[PDB]
């Protein structure tokens, strides 16, 4: 979380945090109602995100649902979905944290050594992401997508 | 470490779920009264080397602890005592700014006791001295943030002895 | 300011910029409008800050302006008043910057051993801060003389 | 390293000047423009692979360059060109978020139109990537994000040269 | 660590003695499979992350081990055990191309059993896993490698318990 | 070649080569008609290597000549032939000189970041390099497969 | 002492004390009855040169025995003058000891730190030993003085 | 460490005393003795390779010690013994000069009969060897200078026992 | 041997052998049985290249058997020639063993540092050293004893 | 550095070809006399020493360069010239081995001549040891593998010349 | 570096000579004047910092120098320059001591003339401000030592030039 | 000198000569004509202590002096006499400069290496430059023997 991040950063160079640190946590607080109302859009939209997020996928990468293709079949098909809902359920974590820590700690840190043992390519699951950015964005207004973006923007980023 | 909001982030994500209603009422119990934390955290920064001078004045200054035989004579022992002051203040406000203590048992509290008991640094005129501080403290901070800051103080405490 | 320590911090783990270091500009510009504000009112009274902070001083530091002090007579209190007028002035360029970093650069690195070579008490001199800091206190509301403040409290305890 | 902040505080110390109106007129230019850079910065981050990528297929494949006596021939040559394209993606990227070129002086062409020379890395297809990195850049961000960032870019190359 | 030779040899200076028949006949035996080692041990470096990949998914895969709760849950676990399983490969190739477990004493399980226990890593399915990487590599080097290789696997097995 | 990787090791310890490094020399040279003979059978049958590691490939990866593949349409599986046939001839230079370092310096260092820009998929381009061991295995001695086998096997680790 | 110093500078050699180094502890015994003597002055006078010293200081500082002050009336002068006793006491120390390591150990490690906490200018109680070493001068010998100097320099230098 | 100058400083210290009468007098007793140990530490230095050499040649050569399956067995473990026997010569040297024998805790003995043990060092060999030193230091330096030594010697041993 | 020493190394890198590496064991073992050969000539003749190398030694060297002598006396002199049958058992373990490692562990690390506190003459020693190398050359044919020549001149330079 | 079979191997990988008939030819050069170059570098390392020995007795002893005033008096520099003729060997025998002079550019001469102008080094009188270098390295290994080491000691001397 | 003694033993040493007439006067020479030149190394010392301080304001206070422009603008400039004109004063101290400038060849003036031009370091004002300290260091230890340490002050000024 | 031995610890410490450090140089100055004399002492009987001190050396060592030594015969036997006239002319240097940095310089650094590459036995070198040292002894008072002795000393040692 935000708190965590400037705790962790101020603890960095053995320091209380600066009145702009702490302004930065008196504005999150503030807006947690705002952040959860966000990340509840998502919570409550999940399974339309996942499904047309995997359908645009599929549409631009049919190899990856064609034989010889990691997800090829109705198990591996699902097992796909299944981790799209993962990640957006991170980002909603992200979303409510104000921060991506929980994002990188649960679903970032070893996901190319994962994805590479599992011979899933990792540039088609970034696709699956910026697919659910663009589902959730239809649902959001365009500060709330601003805001949501960010977080599905670093998981993309970060399997690129 | 954890916050208050990691360690429901983190017993969601163990189950595997989204936030759920009882998940959300606990952070709405964070954000409720946030900003009050936010403004104690703000009081000690401004203050916080006065706080820990006068805890001094009060605990430790003018006795056998600082005289000739006492674990703080040596200009390099009193200033080892103070820098120690000084980190209990400075990780009970990062404790209290996250509502949770696992910063005081991860950076602090991690062998202290043996630490302190190896050098012969007594832990009763430490105690005396932290209970200085959370006094000190409450006087800036008012009463309420002063509660809420003594339980860090007192989990430091609890955790030398 | 944030943006360079961001970049700096960013190229030397040859990264773009986190998420959070991303925020933290966001939340810097945003209060930009605030910061020029105060940096004005501290720029428009500088003759009163200086003025009411070197008498303040002398009451407190009596032995720098007495026989043997190192601001006796006319055109030493004179040079005192300039030094202190300096430090007013980097305090300015910090609350635009948002960090310390150019009242470190310009005024803090190598201070201790200017003054002592000088024979000017430095402990004087950081008094004469102080009683700046206060001065321009009156000038402000509680929140910008909270940010005002931090880059008053850095000079004193660089100097102390 | 300077950012359009630090720039205008050290053109006014070397005068011993408190910030002038024209001194406060910049620093308003850059923090009304500080959130559209942050957006331009993340949205290059989530795609600076894809940029290269595409920036690579349009300049520089299927040519003398990449076929054996070409200066991408070898897998090893192949990898420092894309390396050196994401390089001045990244500290094009730095220098957008600064408003500032002087990063770009300072840690990306010191010396290294000589080091291009002496190893034979040729100028001119260098700077038809770029070039595209620029288009491909301006197609993801926006015009004026597009435009901003074009003119790092373009002290990049001009700086090769 | 000690391979086949420089055991024997470390054995006999012990007894101040020159190599006798036991002992040459040990050397000689070393000696007539060393060609069939390091063909093994190629077969296994060309296909190392294969056999982690076959041997997982055999073993580990689709469980509460990877689900959240479970000891793999989190891209850091899965990727952490993925990670053992490599060294576990590595590391009994090492032992097979030596004839001897001690670089496994040395360098795999000097503190590993508390290492784990200390972690929660669960030793019954990090041993099921081994098994699966036993079976997966015999089916690559064929029935006298695999089961010289099994010798090793169950050496790391061994000291887990 | 053997003869330079002798030459660099031993200068890494300031010393003569040892008597094992220049064992493998004097075998080295005493082979070199045989290595040469190895090598001219891959480099006849060039065409047929690769056409048939590529058919081989392409049953077991058909999702790589797929719509979204990486291999996808005549030009991208020609190609897709052409990296082969390039990493045959790494594997002719690495038999006649003894030594992987052609193999390496030509074809392996940075091979991972140009196909992860390029969007190939890497496990499928050692699946092609191990197909054509095996079509030129059937071409050879079991002696000379052996040989041949070590530089195939080489590049196929190096790809993982 | 000069002893501990030259077996620890012999030790950090993992070597006997050279001739050199066993030559100035045969001196160093040979003087030590001229060392105890100069001890003996300073110990018997130690209540005139703290005294004189104090009235030397608070001339030269008066801000210290001013209101807001750190020696600012009789209970805090008599403080004061208790520090100026404990290093004159170890100025003894240190002569006898041939080395200053004694002084060092118990009176100048972590010193601004403990007088940055009290809120004492340092630069005064190093003022305070300079008054002290200017005292005791005149009841010594040239020589003797040269020698008693050079703790009292270690100190005043150590606090600067 | 100490020695018999700061040994009475820190006494006096402690209590926060000038050194007063009797304090000059310790350090008169001291200064009494400077040459003599100077003069002892003069003829060790001198010899020092053939004390170790007679020591070593009284009590460990010729026995299983040195043998194949003794501790001495091999040129590396003869070199690290009769080193570690330079070692207590050179710091007994030191302690006699010092008059305190702080610098054998401090420098020579922390940790040493626990390393003994981890290695298999015999710790009943090593004080006779250091017995046969005593005895030919006691031959070269004189009876009174001899009985310093002794104690130096008796320290470390009864250090490793 | 070779195989630790390529683990060793393969090991400090995180990495399998290399193609290098495996083609060094393959050399190494292939040449086993010709070293066992070597090692048994030295073993089943130790009591004559032992007794002819001391002769020669003390031919050449007599000042060590007269005298004041280290070896001088029938104790001392057999005592020689332990130490000279020792040094030939360590070179039958270096042949084995395919390199100088089993030597250097067993009887050169310390060597100097030994026979310094003895008073062994270790120029003399490494005569005798020599001597042995002369008789053994002497059972072996012109390319065997090229090979045992190299562990005989480790000793003697390891002893210069 | 490249070898005489790297260098034919670069000249085919840059035209993007397989061996070609001229190409094998250049290979088969090497592979015809490579034994004698393999038997040279055997001899060579066997004598190093004393090659160097008996070529500074022929050419720099008992003259004016080892007496005071001249660049071999002192102890410090008579170490340095002897180890400048081991490094002139044991470069030139790899040179040998590789049939290229390639690495006595890389590894030996790169600022060579300019360190030993900025240091007094006579050129001559190094040249006169090569010299004497190559006519005992020639005794050694015969008359015409001393004409191929005599390429690499002559490309070692015109290189500080 | 070389003092006035070790000047005469290199000269007798290229010459292969021990200490002549010649040698033992020059040498005579130097120990004539210890005494002069320890007493005024021990007043410079005393005086360290007054001699900078005096120099400084004398030479570079309440100029351009010192004003924003100025290259003693910001107080790490100042402190560089007093760290500077420090230094400038031990060496020239030590050279004194020594009766010879060569430590200032090998430790003030390697490269110092091309640091001060890289950097913008005014070379005219440095050496005024060395004029100026070797005045207020000539009227602390009278004409003779003035005149000596002014040979030491004008060797640094020349080398800077 | 001590002087050049002052100043480069001094350097090494940032600081100005200790007072023992210029208390020294006093001292050395002060003695400075008996060094002179020492020195030429030497100088005047330099033929006789090198004759005397190589027949001791010849007595105890007859190997150098018997075929196969490096000494044998009248033209190697002379430069031997020629190197410790060589050591007895730096240990006058070492005396008059009160250090041994100028012997180090000029014939210990690399001392080791010279005499390996001549094939001289150092041990033997140490033991005439010992042989010396008792001879000189016999020219000098007792004070004169034991400052002497410390340079003689220090050869033998470095060459251990
Ligand atoms: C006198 C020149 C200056 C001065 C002194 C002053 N000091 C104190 C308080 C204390 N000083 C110490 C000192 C030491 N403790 C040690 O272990 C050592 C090493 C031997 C020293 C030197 C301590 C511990 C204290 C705290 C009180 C105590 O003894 O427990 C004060 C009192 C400040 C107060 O407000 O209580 C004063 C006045 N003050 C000046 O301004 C002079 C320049
Ligand atoms: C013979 C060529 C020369 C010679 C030999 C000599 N050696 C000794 C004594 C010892 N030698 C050893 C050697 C070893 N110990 C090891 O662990 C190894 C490695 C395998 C070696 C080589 C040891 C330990 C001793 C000490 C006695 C013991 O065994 O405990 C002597 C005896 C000397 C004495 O004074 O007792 C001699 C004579 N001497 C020569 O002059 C020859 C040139
Ligand atoms: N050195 C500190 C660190 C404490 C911690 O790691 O928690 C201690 O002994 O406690
Ligand atoms: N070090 C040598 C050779 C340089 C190199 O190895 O390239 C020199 O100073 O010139
Ligand atoms: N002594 C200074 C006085 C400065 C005047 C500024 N008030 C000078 O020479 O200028």
């Amino acid at each position: 979380s935000i708190v965590t991040k400037s705790i962790v950063n101020a603890d960095a160079e053995a320091r209380y945090l600066s009145p702009g640190e702490l302004d930065r946590i008196k504005s999150f607080v503030s807006g947690g109602a705002q952040r959860l109302r966000i990340a509840q859009v998502l919570t409550d939209n999940r399974e339309r995100i996942v499904k047309q997020a995997g359908d645009q996928l599929f549409q631009k990468r049919p190899d990856v649902v064609s034989p010889g293709g990691n997800a090829y079949g109705q198990e591996m098909t699902a097992t796909c979905l299944r981790d799209l809902d993962y990640y957006l359920r991170l980002v909603t974590y992200g979303i409510v944290a104000g921060d991506v820590t929980p994002i990188e700690e649960i679903g970032i840190v070893g996901v190319r050594e994962m994805y590479k043992s599992l011979g899933t390519p990792i540039d088609a699951v970034a696709g699956g992401v910026a697919a659910m950015k663009s589902v959730a964005a239809g649902l959001l207004s365009a500060e709330d997508a601003g805001e949501a973006g960010a977080y599905f923007d670093y998981v993309v980023g970060a399997m690129q | 470490m954890q916050d208050a909001i990691t360690s429901v982030i983190n017993s969601s994500d163990v189950q595997g779920k989204y936030l759920d209603n009882a998940a959300l009422e606990k952070l709405k119990g964070y954000f409720a009264t946030g900003e009050l934390r936010v403004r104690a955290a703000t009081t000690i920064s401004a203050n916080a080397a006065a706080i820990v001078k006068e805890a001094v004045a009060k605990s430790l200054l003018y006795s056998d602890i600082t005289r000739p035989g006492g674990n703080m004579y040596t200009t390099r022992r009193y200033a080892a005592c103070i820098r120690d002051l000084d980190y209990y203040l400075r990780y009970a406000t990062y404790a209290m700014l996250a509502g949770d203590p696992s910063i005081l048992d991860e950076r602090v509290l991690n062998g202290l006791k043996e630490t302190y008991n190896s050098l012969g640094v007594p832990v009763g005129a430490t105690v005396q001295a932290i209970q200085a501080i959370k006094e000190v403290t409450a006087s800036l901070v008012g009463p309420d943030a002063g509660k809420e800051m003594g339980v860090y103080f007192d989990y430091i405490c609890s955790g030398l002895s």
